[PDB]
């Protein structure tokens, strides 16, 4: 769902969207967020690759 | 006149098969519309 | 493409018994068991003053009915 | 949840009309106790 | 009329001439009753 | 009810098939289509 | 090849003959017939009126066996069944595959396709998932509108 | 008295897809309407021939 | 054998006089599938539809006597018993319903056929009825307590005719596999297998004096004794097409009736054919709606009843003043093969 | 109805139920019927060609003429045969006939009263609006000619 | 009632109390009315379960 | 109120039509991002069905076009279905005609 | 233009849906040719 937030024309929204994935990833493990997070990189839009490419910093 | 009697029942055939007619205060107040503008239309020819 | 209906004999040849299975159905009660046997300035005034076809849509019939319930 | 019609006008209906129309009546023989209440259904209604 | 021309009735028929509780078969009663 | 309609008098049935004779006349049917079957003639005299 | 097929079948037998007389059967022959069929019929009749298990359907309705060498004897008896127990407790609906019956087989005795082609089908409508006016004016219609032009010119002047 | 309406539903799904993905669907869609459906060979893959 | 085929011009098949078109009767909306007459007084006619009705007739001024309604999809066959005040009629539906004509209402419901029936045939001593369609089984029924007593089964494809004698073949049937099969009910097996027409055999009838019945194939017709599988003659019916329906006359002449229209007249003992009529359709109608569906004869044996794909019913009438020497059959010219 | 139930707990329900005629499922009769009966009648018609690959192909020209019966356009297959032109056109007039009689008939049950299904006054209201441009298209060709 | 009678038939004389004595499995014996619908609460809620 | 077909939106059309057939405009609208069903009809039926007819006039097509403006005086669809040809470019060729009657 | 049918039971009516662009145009025409017929009195006092 916070993958579909990061379409919001909010800044605010879209960064404390990319920060939750962070929490979700130190408790149940990077690798089910990482699939999610790499599998949305093959959409046209740039606000969406360029929100999964800063949450996949965090995640690491 | 007769046929606008039944004009009057195929309006209440309409208002039971309609969508929202299972919404129970939806066809109470189609009920209601539809007996307002019988009653203030023809007034005094419903009597006899 | 159904293509091939059901033959009855394939039912027909199964082992429950020759009846059904000894299902008693309502139709199949007794009925019926005795058979029956055979032995005028005012009318100057105006300007214009003086098979049965075979199809269905093609009709007096169909016309009359699209004229009255299509008004 | 484009064209069905919401339920939640006739749940709105039905419980505030709710201890007429659940009302004890009279006895069946018996009487429908609603899990982990003490709440008693008289009849076999499922918007209340 | 004139697909058929002269020597041929044609009859379009949408009326039954009798009823609809005729036996169209009469019931053979053997014996004559008064009761 | 059959004694306030019209009362079928051969003097007064004759002159509302005559007057509707006339205005049918009026008007050519390739515009409308005048026809007895859709007319009501209302005939007021000594017999009505 | 040789015991099954003739020429005599072939061919009809009223093509030499035509007054050849295939006569009715007879007014004996047929009451033969009536007796005996009949008798069949309701013995299946009475069969299947008394296995439907009601007592109500059953108002419409020997030792038999000897040894293989005739050696002991045998006398055979059907045994009294509870009427509460099921009745048939082999009966069981089951399904039976049937092989083919014994009997041989019967002699069988028996630019048109560029005519007979039939096109593709290709619907308006509908498409498969694999491999994706002539007549002119009435007269009617040119008198009407010369008459409303020399009207409308003779009424402007 | 639901029934009347005539509108279902079926169990376990999921809704629907988001505008990027028929974004992504519709895209590849038009490619091979144009292209007339053919396979178009990657330069590394070692290489049935094409129009 | 050719000097017996020297011998066949000394016949020379008996002449029959002429048939023409005396009465159109209208009245069905759909096409007229199945037509019985009345076989005790010719008092009447009844014909079935694809309007799913029935509709009874005056045969001799023509009027419309009954409508009987009780079937939802086409009726197929109908049958009327010589014994019985009873009418016997076959759907699309699966259903055979029996009517008591003196109350005309249903009496009695037979259940078993997996898909549409398309024949009814009553036995002519025996009180059963014979039925079958697509199923490729004929049923055998008990008349009075309505069960299935006897089914047969052989037929490969679905049955098109059935028809009952008195004496053994018990019953004749035809179906789409293109053999016609004679049957032992008591053994509940074919006595006889006739294998000769090409294809879908879709006509019968029996003779009415002489004990035999004959089949139509498309553009084969053929006659058959019965008490031997044993061909009695060939029919010229080459070019003539689809043949929907056969109907045999008291006086030995064979109608056939066709798929195009064409109404074609037979010899019976020679198999000569002596006159072909053509029928017009109606105003409005297509012409492939120029097809007999039907046909009977009367009990006389001189009018023929005819139900059509154009909805209507034609009585057919044989030419009394037409004698002998200025109306001849058609060339008696037996080619050869 | 005891006696049924227990039954079917000792000896199982058979499997060779036959299902009637019912409302729910006569239009899908309908189809297996005209289905059986267009086939027999252009299989007679043939030679000897072939069977089972035609056969598909001439079931989908008959489903199409029904399309164009219904939009109001002309069918035309221009490499198709004579005969079997014929046989298509009679039986897409014989379904036809049935189709607009049933318009009739249940328009009629709609106007006095007697009750009809929500689906089934649904249904008739497309098949009289088909039936109205119809009378309304010839009624404007007729006025050009 | 008095205007639709239903008339019995005289073939029905077979009584199904009367056909179940013939066999072996029914026995008779003389009980007080309240031991024989006891027994029959009993049996009847065997059968169910 | 633009309606602005690019000519790669002709090329998905024309391919989709071929696809989807005549009756399935949804789906051929499925496949344009920014035309609805009813606008994508239309341009195939007055401007990219190739059997219409956006030729040059005859010097017989505009003696039969005056011919015809004049007994049906604005009927301009019940006129293309006489000249075979679109409403449109009758419309224009009619106005242009009589422009070559100009002082 | 679009056309649909109105279930009214005893018939049924048909409704015309026109391109909206183009209502606009008409809406306007329509109100303007009403003001206009008014103020020059081209209908007479007869017609309603
Ligand atoms: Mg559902």
């Amino acid at each position: 769902e916070l993958l579909e937030l990061l379409k919001s024309t909010n800044k605010e929204i879209r960064r404390s969207a990319n920060a939750t994935f962070g929490f979700i990833a130190e408790a149940i493990g990077p690798h089910d967020v990482l699939v999610a997070l790499l599998n949305n990189l093959k959409v046209q839009e740039r606000q969406l690759r360029v929100c999964t490419a800063v949450a996949i910093g965090i995640v690491a | 006149s007769e046929e606008e009697i039944k004009k009057f029942d195929s309006r209440i055939r309409g208002i039971l098969m309609a969508s929202g007619s299972t919404t129970f205060t939806k066809v109470a107040a189609k009920w209601n519309t539809s007996l307002i503008s019988l009653f203030t239309y023809f007034r005094e020819a419903i009597v006899a | 493409t159904s293509h091939r209906p059901q033959l009855e004999a394939r039912s027909g040849a199964k082992a429950a018994a020759y009846t059904p299975t000894g299902i008693e159905h309502a139709r199949l009660l007794p009925g019926h068991t005795t058979l029956k046997y055979r032995k005028r300035s005012w009318r100057k005034g105006t300007a214009f003053g003086r098979g049965y076809i075979n199809d269905m849509t093609k009709s007096e019939y169909h016309q009359e009915f699209l004229h009255k319930h299509v008004r | 949840q484009r064209t069905g019609l919401s339920q939640i006008p006739n749940r709105r209906f039905t419980l505030w009309w709710s201890p007429t129309i659940n009302r004890a009546n009279v006895y069946v023989g018996f009487l429908v106790q609603l899990d982990l209440t003490g709440i008693f259904l008289h009849g076999k209604i499922p918007t209340l | 009329e004139h697909p058929y021309g002269k020597e041929v009735e044609v009859l379009m028929e949408t009326k039954n001439t009798q009823s609809p509780q005729t036996p169209l078969v009469e019931p053979v009663t053997e014996r004559t009753k008064l009761q | 009810p059959k004694d306030s309609r019209m009362r079928l008098i051969r003097q007064d049935v004759n002159l509302g098939r005559a007057v509707f004779w006339e205005i049918q006349s009026r008007v050519p049917t390739s515009l409308t289509s005048i026809k007895w079957e859709n007319a009501f003639v209302s005939v007021y005299s000594k017999n009505n | 090849i040789a015991k099954n097929v003739k020429l005599d079948d072939f061919i009809p037998k009223r093509q030499s003959n035509f007054e050849l007389s295939v006569p009715l059967p007879t007014k004996a022959e047929i009451q033969e017939c009536t007796a005996r069929t009949k008798s069949y019929i309701q013995r299946l009749v009475n069969a299947k009126l008394a296995n439907s298990n009601n007592r109500a359907s059953s108002r419409y309705v020997a030792p038999a066996n000897l040894l293989l060498n005739n050696s002991h004897h045998i006398e055979v008896v059907s045994k009294q069944m509870d009427p509460l127990l099921p009745r048939f407790v082999g009966k069981k609906a089951r399904k039976v595959v049937a092989p083919t019956e014994n009997d041989e087989v019967v002699p069988v005795l028996h630019a048109d396709p560029n005519e007979w082609k039939i096109p593709a089908a290709v619907s308006n409508w509908k498409n498969p998932n694999g491999y994706t006016e002539n007549n002119t004016i009435n007269d009617g219609f040119m008198k009407l509108s010369e008459a409303l032009e020399n009207a409308d010119k003779k009424a402007r002047q | 008295m639901n029934y009347l309406e005539g509108v279902g539903s079926k169990k376990g799904g999921g809704g629907i897809a988001s505008e990027s993905q028929f974004n992504l669907q519709r895209r590849k869609e038009v490619e091979s309407l144009l292209s007339k459906g053919e396979n178009v060979p990657y330069t590394f893959q070692d290489e049935q021939v094409r129009s | 054998i050719v000097n017996r085929y020297e011998k066949l011009l000394s016949q020379r098949p008996e002449w029959h006089a002429p048939w023409k078109l005396s009465r159109v009767i209208n009245g069905h909306l759909g096409w007229v599938r199945c037509v019985a007459i009345d076989p005790v007084d010719n008092e009447w006619f009844i014909t079935g539809s694809n309007d799913t009705t029935m509709k009874v007739w005056d045969l001799a001024t023509g009027k419309l006597k009954t409508t009987l309604a009780g079937h939802v999809m086409t009726v197929r066959d109908v049958a009327v018993s010589d014994r019985h005040p009873y009418l016997f009629s076959v759907s699309e539906d699966k259903t055979v319903k029996c009517w008591d004509l003196e109350k005309n209402q249903i009496i009695r419901d037979y259940y078993g056929h997996l898909s549409g029936v398309r024949t009814v045939s009553i036995h002519p001593t025996l009180d059963l009825i014979a039925t079958a369609g697509r199923d490729s089984v004929i049923k055998l029924w008990d008349m009075r307590t309505r069960i299935p007593v006897i089914t047969l089964v052989g037929h490969k494809g679905p049955i098109n005719q059935v028809q009952c004698t008195p004496v053994d073949p018990q019953v004749v049937s035809s179906s789409t596999d293109a053999t016609v099969r004679l049957w032992d009910v008591v053994a509940g097996k074919t006595m006889k297998v006739l294998t000769h027409h090409k294809r879908s055999v879709r006509a019968t009838a029996l003779h009415p004096k002489e004990f035999s019945v004959a089949s139509a194939c498309t553009d084969d017709i053929r006659s058959w004794g019965l008490a031997e599988g044993s061909l009695l003659t060939n029919f010229e019916s080459e070019k003539t097409g689809i043949i929907n329906t056969l109907s045999i006359n008291q006086d030995d002449v064979l109608f056939a009736g066709g798929d195009n229209g064409v109404l074609s007249f037979y010899d019976y003992k020679s198999g000569h054919k002596y006159q072909s009529l053509a029928t017009r359709e109606m105003v409005g109608s297509l012409e492939g709606e120029r097809s007999v569906l039907c046909s009977t004869f009367d009990k006389t044996g001189l009018r023929l009843i005819t139900g059509e794909a154009d909805k209507s019913i034609k009585i057919w009438k044989q030419d009394e003043t037409a004698t002998k020497e200025s109306e001849p059959g058609l060339a008696w010219n037996p080619n050869l093969s | 109805y005891i006696g049924n139930l227990i039954t079917r707990q000792f000896e199982g329900r058979s499997n060779e139920i036959v299902k009637t005629t019912t409302k729910q499922r006569l239009d899908a009769y309908y189809d297996l019927e005209l289905r059986n009966s267009v086939m027999d009648d252009i299989l007679e018609m043939m030679p000897e060609s072939i069977r089972q690959k035609k056969a598909r192909t001439i079931l989908q020209h008959l489903s199409e003429a029904w399309r164009c019966w219904k939009a109001n356009i002309p069918w035309d297959v221009p490499g198709m045969p004579a005969p079997i032109k014929k046989i298509i056109e009679r039986y897409i007039k014989s379904k036809a006939d049935a189709w607009v009689s049933a318009a009739h008939y249940n328009r009629e049950r709609i106007k006095r009263g007697a009750h009809v299904e929500k689906t089934m006054v649904k249904k008739n209201l497309g098949r009289l609006t088909r039936l109205w441009i119809k009378n309304e298209q010839e009624r404007q060709r007729q006025i050009q000619k | 009632n008095e205007l639709h009678p239903t008339l019995p038939t005289n073939h029905n004389k077979t009584k199904l109390l009367k056909s179940l004595k013939n066999t072996k499995y029914f026995q008779q014996t003389t009980i007080d009315w309240v031991e024989a619908g006891l027994q029959l609460c009993r049996q009847g809620h065997n059968m169910l379960n | 109120k633009g309606g602005v077909w690019t000519n790669v939106e002709d090329q998905i059309l024309k391919a989709a039509v071929q696809k989807y057939g005549t009756h399935q405009w949804s789906k051929v609208a499925s496949l344009l991002q920014k035309k609805t069903a009813r606008q994508s009809e239309l341009r195939w039926n007055e401007y990219l069905n190739p059997k219409l007819n956006f030729t040059e006039f005859s010097k017989e097509e505009d003696a039969q076009l005056l011919d015809l403006a004049r007994e049906l005086p604005n009927q301009w669809r019940t006129i293309a279905d006489m000249m075979a040809r679109p409403a449109q470019v009758c419309v224009e060729r009619y106005n242009r005609l009589l422009e070559s009657e100009d002082s | 233009v679009d056309i649909t049918m109105m279930e009214n039971y005893q018939n049924i009516s048909p409704v015309y849906s026109v391109d909206p662009l183009e209502k606009i145009t008409d809406a306007y025409l329509d109100q303007y040719l009403w003001y206009e017929a008014d103020q020059r009195k081209l209908f007479p006092n007869w017609i309603k």
